[PDB]
């Protein structure tokens, strides 16, 4: 029963920068149960954020998730060039898990 | 609506995390003139009666192959073995040139030099050593003990026993052990009627390289266990459901007499060797054995793609990594198990399979990890009744398939009896919301 | 708490909330009449973690007793969930999984509430 | 470590049926791991389909009674392999498909929550055109 | 409790009840100003048995304090004896010998009474 | 108390009384979320001395809580000093140096006051 | 440093030293005490000649 | 152990200035120890003058701005030595003078209290006549 | 560890010549210690292990 949105819809930056995406759900999930993804188009997604701000062993330390109620954030400080591509948001609380509508990150 | 529901602490809420500890062993009331290695100088506390609580409608995930209950008990069993050994003897004077050739199993006849309880007077000693505790160093051949490269061998100090009495593992305050109690349970993935307990069922700390003895029985299925069935290197545990019998005897008088090597150091050894002088055997009824191996290959066909299953023998080589280690009366048998594991199923008797057993005194019982031991022969004809219960099969790397029977790691020997269990930490302080305004 | 040294036992974990509180009380009732370096080391840190969790019940005015209600506004950001929603459609372990991103903040807020309550009756 | 592959890229007829494999080179089983089947329309964002999770086959209400998923875990020659099968491929089913395993052993890791879960390690995505 | 680690001393055991309660109080007054593996092992299990008996005073609302009165009907089947009958013609050890066939049942009944008392003020 | 096993940390020792009580409370707030034979021996006697000082808070009705006020006439022979005299011109260590010739007598007098208070509500 | 012995009035306690295990326990501590005061000493193995 | 000596007995002129030494054979420093300068009129009871205490030179309000005290601690040839110096010796300053060290390390010993202290080990007293 | 601003002279008793004077620097003085010589390591069996 969720149709998520995220802010922004399409964004560009360059290397060495700092960047912000947030995703908002129709409900307000409490247990931070979100997950964010990236892909270059043609490749597969790569889980980089599970449960708000827990990173994997292998995802770079520059990424940071954060939590505020319904709006959950990911920040990239010191952006590297092999990080561009589409991001996706995810709630995974009420079955089925409906996802985000993607955010392309490119260079102007 | 308003619904201004508020905080509430609960002490004692059932909440667990899949955590870890050191456990403490706990036997029954038997333990005083008894000094066996396993449960005397390590754990006094005896548990009289169980308190197992069922858990309804919960499904707990179990993974025995990334369990460290068994690795922790493996460490306590090695350290337990050693702190039951080092205050024993320490036969440093046997590493000599050994004057050995047989005299009437043709083990050998070996005299050598010693030192008596006086140092200046010197001692010449008669003995009977086996072919496999001996190496040919280069009639009337001259040999060496097998363990004079690595560590000095000690004696068992015969007031030590080795009866594998049931050792429980009871968890300290804080932690609980979640038994599975599911039938046909694979040891991996979920479990349906996981019930909590304070200690395990009594496991017997037996050691056996090729196949498992005195185990606990699965009831309905026979269970195939591995870490990685695609990986041929990982040892496949096979757990039966019916207790296969075995009788292992040495039907031979061999008396035990001692030498004074040091002050209080009396090396016990063989003497006259009469009786039914042939290799020590173990007998296995072909009816139950070929029935349970037929059901084993039925279930292995259920795993391995419904293929043509052959049971080759072992790969040969060093007869401790390769053969059937055995734990009878203070003596250690290696039984060439070849005619037990030889078939191709895709036609034997209902009679008796008899396997020979080369026995061994000086054992590096665990492959380098731990310390050695001289096992003195006891007095003569010895019968130990045992329930062969497990198999350890390693598939090989080549439209056929093979289960060459080899062992693997030693902690494997207990993973048939600790699949059901899982040490779990209780965090009892839960914070739940309801409507109070107090305190 | 039910152990040789005393610590709670998991009475009826799979039971949903409305029965599990009743069985928490019956846990108490049966539990207190039911009451080499590895053993010593383990039970010393059992003492240590026990005195830790009773100091958490100490510093919230709860004095080492169960069902101890204190005065905190339970924020809807910690959970927007209704009472009977979780208290009849859930068990306790998955609710502790839900709010494990808040437990340090909850211990924070109950401690300001307990010191605030005793300082206000210190005034009155 | 964990790695995932599946079948190649298959183009079929309208009104056919399709099956897509899922070979999980690294999954110790699918008892404790769980796998998830996720579509992706061309350009449009990814859409969930179904899952296996402790051997309870499920698909969405957008796919109930038409699409079927299976899984056989670790055997000898085979790694743990799942499979997505669809009858009556419409023009809507023209999509990129995905299989992904999640680790569901340490229950407080947060990669999973009571059936639904965050998708740990992906494959290669399979184009299917109608 | 009077020990190096703290545990009660037998103040005036042979004294009959009416004086021995007074000396229990004077025990308290003087006791808290009066306050190799064998030593460690012994005092760890001293900690363990102490925290056990303070949890018995914890789970009866008594909070680790002496002369803690709680609300239980003391059954005449446990003892039909009159107050001044035992409280002036007896000492404490022979009365604990009298009722040692009931102590688990008494701990049982005080625990239902304490959880009943806190659940009833949980209502009110 | 702020330690791995729990015991108070010196929050702002050089701060004079009027700020140091506030920082004693903020000590509490941050302290509980902040929470080979040598280690075992040290923390066992840490348990022992901790349970000792909580029994001092136990036997004064203070139940193991800070800022616990009890009913004793504080004699002018222990100190004739005015409140704001010491509570704004001093820190806590030199005041404990001042009255270290009385601490056993103070523990004495608080124990007669606590047993007197509970025996009087035992009457009432 | 100093004793704290308390008298007990009008009580009669039964004593049985021959089924006491204070003395057997101190006997065990005195043997084990003797030995853990010995084994880090010397060990004249060369006099048995 | 600790021992104290100082200068001898000096008789001077009215309107002169005097200095009296203080050699502390045993003081590990005057950082943690503190010394105290105390007069004594002939027959009349002893009267305090001044002190050094963690290198804060102080004298009484009966001596502020006229009398000055110094101290150099442990050097090689010298033990820790303080010195009392007085300008304008009146007939009132005809007195026996005293230097005394106090141990101020273990703060709960009670020999000291926040600057003022009980005087542990005395010297020999120096007559000064005017 | 380095002292930062001063270099620090430490002793128990500077009048006592027997007590060792510690001198603590404020700048890390370098030293390179080498043995510039091949010397291989080989073993003998003296005992079991
Ligand atoms: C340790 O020991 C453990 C034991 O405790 C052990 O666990 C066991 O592991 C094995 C592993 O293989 C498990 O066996 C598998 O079970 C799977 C699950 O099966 C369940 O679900 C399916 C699907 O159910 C859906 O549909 C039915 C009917 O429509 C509904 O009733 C369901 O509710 C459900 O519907 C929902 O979901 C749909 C989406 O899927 C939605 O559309 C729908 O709307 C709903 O939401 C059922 O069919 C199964 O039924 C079985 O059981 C019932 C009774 O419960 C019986 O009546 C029935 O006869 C069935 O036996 C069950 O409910 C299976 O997917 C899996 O099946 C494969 O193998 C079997 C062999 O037994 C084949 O027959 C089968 O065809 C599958 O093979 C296909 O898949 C592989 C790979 O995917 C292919 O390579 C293969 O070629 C084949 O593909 C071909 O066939 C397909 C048709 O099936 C075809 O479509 C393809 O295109 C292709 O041609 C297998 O049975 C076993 O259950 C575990 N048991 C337990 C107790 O845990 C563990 O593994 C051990 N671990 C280790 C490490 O050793
Ligand atoms: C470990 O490391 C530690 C480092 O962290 C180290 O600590 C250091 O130790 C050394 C030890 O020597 C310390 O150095 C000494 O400091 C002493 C204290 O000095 C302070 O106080 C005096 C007096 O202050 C009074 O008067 C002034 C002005 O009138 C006021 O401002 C004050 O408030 C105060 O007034 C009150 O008190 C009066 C009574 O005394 C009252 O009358 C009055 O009303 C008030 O109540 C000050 O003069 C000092 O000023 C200095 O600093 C200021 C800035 O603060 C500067 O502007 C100024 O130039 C000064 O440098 C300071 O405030 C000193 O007494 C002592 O001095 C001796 O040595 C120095 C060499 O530096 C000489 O110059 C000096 O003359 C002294 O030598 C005399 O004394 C010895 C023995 O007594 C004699 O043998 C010698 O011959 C000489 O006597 C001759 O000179 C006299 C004149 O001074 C004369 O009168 C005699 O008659 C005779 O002719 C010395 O400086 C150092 O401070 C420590 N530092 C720190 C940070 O701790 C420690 O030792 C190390 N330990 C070990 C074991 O290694
Ligand atoms: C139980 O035991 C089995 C037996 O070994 C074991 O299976 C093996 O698992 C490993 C994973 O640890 C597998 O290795 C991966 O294989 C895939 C695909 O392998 C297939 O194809 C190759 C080549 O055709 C065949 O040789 C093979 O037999 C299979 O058919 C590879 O894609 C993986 O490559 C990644 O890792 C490589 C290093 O090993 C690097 O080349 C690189 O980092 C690869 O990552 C790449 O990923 C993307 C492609 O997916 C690419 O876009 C990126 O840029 C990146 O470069 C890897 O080699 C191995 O094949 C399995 N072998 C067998 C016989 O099954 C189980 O893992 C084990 N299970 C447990 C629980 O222990
Ligand atoms: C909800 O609570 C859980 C509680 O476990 C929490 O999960 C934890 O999250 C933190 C923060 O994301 C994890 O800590 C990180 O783990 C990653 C794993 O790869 C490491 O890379 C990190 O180390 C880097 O950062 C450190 C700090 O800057 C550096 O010092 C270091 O050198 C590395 O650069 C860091 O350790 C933690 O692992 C998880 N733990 C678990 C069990 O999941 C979750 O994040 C919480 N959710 C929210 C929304 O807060
Ligand atoms: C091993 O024992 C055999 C048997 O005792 C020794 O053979 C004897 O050698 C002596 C040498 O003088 C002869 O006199 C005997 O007649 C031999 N006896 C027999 C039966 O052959 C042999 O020397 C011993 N060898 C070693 C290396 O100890
Ligand atoms: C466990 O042992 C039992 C008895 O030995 C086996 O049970 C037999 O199973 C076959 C087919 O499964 C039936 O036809 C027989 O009737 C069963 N025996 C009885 C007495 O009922 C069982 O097969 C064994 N388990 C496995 C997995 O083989
Ligand atoms: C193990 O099996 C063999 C079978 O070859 C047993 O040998 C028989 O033993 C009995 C009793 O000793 C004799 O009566 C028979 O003559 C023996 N031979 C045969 C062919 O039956 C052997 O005794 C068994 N071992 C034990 C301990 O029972
Ligand atoms: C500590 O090291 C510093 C730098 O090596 C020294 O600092 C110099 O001090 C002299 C006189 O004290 C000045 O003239 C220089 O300008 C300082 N250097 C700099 C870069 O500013 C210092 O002397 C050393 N400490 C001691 C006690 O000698
Ligand atoms: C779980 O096992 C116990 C004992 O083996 C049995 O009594 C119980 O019925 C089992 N639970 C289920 C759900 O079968
Ligand atoms: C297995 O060993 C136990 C040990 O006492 C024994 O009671 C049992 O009879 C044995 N099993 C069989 C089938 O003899
Ligand atoms: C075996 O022979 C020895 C030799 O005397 C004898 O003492 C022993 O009793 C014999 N064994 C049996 C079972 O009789
Ligand atoms: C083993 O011995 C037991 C009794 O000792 C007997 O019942 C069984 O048949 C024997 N087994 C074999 C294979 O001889
Ligand atoms: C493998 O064997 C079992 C029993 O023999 C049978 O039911 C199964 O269908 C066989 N496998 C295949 C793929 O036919
Ligand atoms: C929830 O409410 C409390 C009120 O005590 C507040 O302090 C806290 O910051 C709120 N949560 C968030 C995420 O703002
Ligand atoms: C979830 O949170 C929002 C924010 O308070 C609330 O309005 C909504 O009603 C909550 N959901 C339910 C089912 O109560
Ligand atoms: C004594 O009274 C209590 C009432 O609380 C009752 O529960 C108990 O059973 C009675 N005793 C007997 C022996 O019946
Ligand atoms: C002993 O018990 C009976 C039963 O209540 C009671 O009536 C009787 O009075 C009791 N005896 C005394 C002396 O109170
Ligand atoms: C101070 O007052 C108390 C009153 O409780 C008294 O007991 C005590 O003796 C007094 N102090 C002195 C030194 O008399
Ligand atoms: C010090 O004690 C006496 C005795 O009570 C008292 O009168 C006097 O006022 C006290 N000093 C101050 C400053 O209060
Ligand atoms: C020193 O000499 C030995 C002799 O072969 C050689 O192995 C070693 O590598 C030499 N050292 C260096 C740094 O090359």
């Amino acid at each position: 029963d969720i149709q998520m949105t995220q802010s922004p819809s399409t964004l560009s930056a360059s290397t060495g920068d700092t960047v912000r995406i947030s995703c908002r759900a129709s409900q307000s999930i409490t247990g931070n149960w979100v997950a964010w993804y990236q892909q270059r188009p043609g490749k597969a997604p790569r889980l980089l954020i599970y449960r708000g701000a827990a990173l994997l062993g292998g995802v770079p330390s520059r990424f940071r998730g954060s939590a505020a109620g319904t709006d959950f954030t990911l920040t990239i400080g010191n952006l590297q060039a092999e990080d561009f591509g589409t991001f996706y948001c995810q709630q995974y609380d009420t079955y089925p898990g409906t996802f985000g509508q993607g955010t392309k990150v490119e260079v102007k | 609506a308003t619904n201004n529901l508020w905080v509430t602490v609960y002490y004692g809420v059932p909440v667990w995390r899949d955590a870890d500890t050191t456990l403490f062993c706990a036997s029954d009331a038997k333990a005083t003139e008894v000094h066996n290695v396993w449960a005397t100088h390590a754990c006094v506390p005896t548990d009289p009666n169980p308190q197992e609580m069922h858990l309804k409608n919960v499904t707990e995930n179990f993974n025995m192959w990334k369990n460290n209950m068994v690795e922790q008990m493996q460490e306590d069993v090695i350290s337990l073995w050693d702190q039951s050994l080092k205050p024993c003897v320490k036969l440093t004077p046997l590493c000599v040139t050994l004057n050995c050739t047989s005299a009437t199993d043709d083990v050998r006849n070996c005299s050598f030099n010693m030192t008596t309880e006086l140092r200046d007077k010197q001692q010449k000693v008669y003995a009977l050593f086996y072919k496999l505790d001996i190496v040919p160093i280069d009639n009337f051949s001259e040999y060496r003990l097998i363990n004079c490269n690595t560590s000095v061998i000690k004696q068992a100090c015969p007031k030590v026993s080795f009866d594998p009495i049931p050792i429980h593992y009871c968890t300290p305050a804080g932690y609980a052990i979640l038994r599975c109690n599911d039938k046909k349970f694979n040891g991996t993935g979920p479990c349906k009627n996981v019930s909590s307990v304070q200690c395990t069922h009594g496991i017997k700390p037996v050691v056996s390289t090729q196949l498992l003895l005195n185990g606990s029985l699965a009831e309905e299925g026979i269970i195939i266990r591995s870490e990685n069935l695609t990986n041929n290197a990982k040892t496949i545990i096979v757990h039966f459901n019916e207790s296969v019998k075995i009788n292992c005897t040495r039907p031979s008088n061999n008396t035990r007499t001692g030498i004074h090597i040091g002050p209080g150091q009396v090396f016990y050894k063989t003497g006259d060797i009469i009786g039914d002088i042939r290799k020590a055997y173990c007998n296995i009824s072909g009816a139950q054995w070929h029935k349970v191996l037929g059901r084993v290959a039925n279930k292995l066909k259920e795993h391995f793609n419904n293929k043509t299953i052959v049971f080759k023998p072992s790969s040969g080589g060093d007869p401790e990594i390769t053969m059937h280690h055995f734990n009878c009366r203070g003596e250690f048998f290696y039984c060439n198990t070849t005619k037990l594991f030889n078939s191709t199923w895709g036609t034997r008797d209902n009679g008796t399979i008899t396997i020979p057993c080369r026995i061994k005194q000086i054992i590096n019982m665990w492959q380098g990890v731990g310390q050695a031991m001289y096992a003195p022969p006891i007095k003569g004809v010895i019968k130990c009744l045992s329930n062969i219960t497990g198999i350890l099969l390693t598939r090989d790397g080549g439209n056929n398939e093979t289960f060459r029977p080899g062992g693997g790691n030693i902690k494997d020997n207990w993973r048939n009896e600790l699949y059901k269990y899982k040490v779990v930490q209780i965090e009892p302080l839960g914070i739940a919301p309801t409507k109070c305004k107090r305190r | 708490g039910l152990g040789a040294m005393i610590f709670g036992f998991l009475g009826a974990a799979g039971s949903t909330m409305g029965a599990a509180s009743i069985t928490l009380t019956v846990q108490a009732r049966q539990l207190l009449s039911g009451i080499g370096i590895k053993q010593l080391q383990a039970r010393v840190l059992a003492v240590e973690r026990y005195l830790q969790d009773q100091k958490f019940l100490g510093l919230w005015g709860c004095s080492g007793k169960i069902i101890c209600c204190t005065a905190v506004p339970w924020n809807s950001s910690w959970s927007n969930k209704t009472f009977e929603e979780i208290w009849n459609n859930m068990t306790w372990i998955e609710w502790e999984r839900e709010i494990s991103n808040y437990t340090s903040q909850i211990y924070d807020i109950l401690t300001i509430s307990q010191t605030q309550q005793e300082k206000n009756e210190k005034d009155l | 470590q964990i790695h995932l592959v599946q079948s190649g890229t298959e183009v079929k007829k309208p009104g056919s049926s399709v099956t897509v494999s899922c070979k999980a080179y690294g999954v110790n089983t699918f008892g404790l791991y769980a796998v998830n089947w996720v579509r992706q329309a061309p350009g449009q964002s990814l859409e969930y389909i179904g899952q296996i999770w402790r051997w309870k086959s499920s698909a969405s209400h957008h796919f109930r009674g038409r699409v079927l998923i299976s899984a056989v875990d670790l055997t000898g020659s085979s790694p743990p392999i799942s499979s997505l099968e669809i009858k009556n491929l419409t023009s809507d089913d023209t999509a990129v498909y995905f299989c992904t395993t999640t680790s569901t052993y340490d229950r407080w890791s947060g990669l999973h929550h009571d059936g639904v879960m965050a998708f740990s390690s992906w494959g290669q995505g399979t184009l299917i055109s109608v």
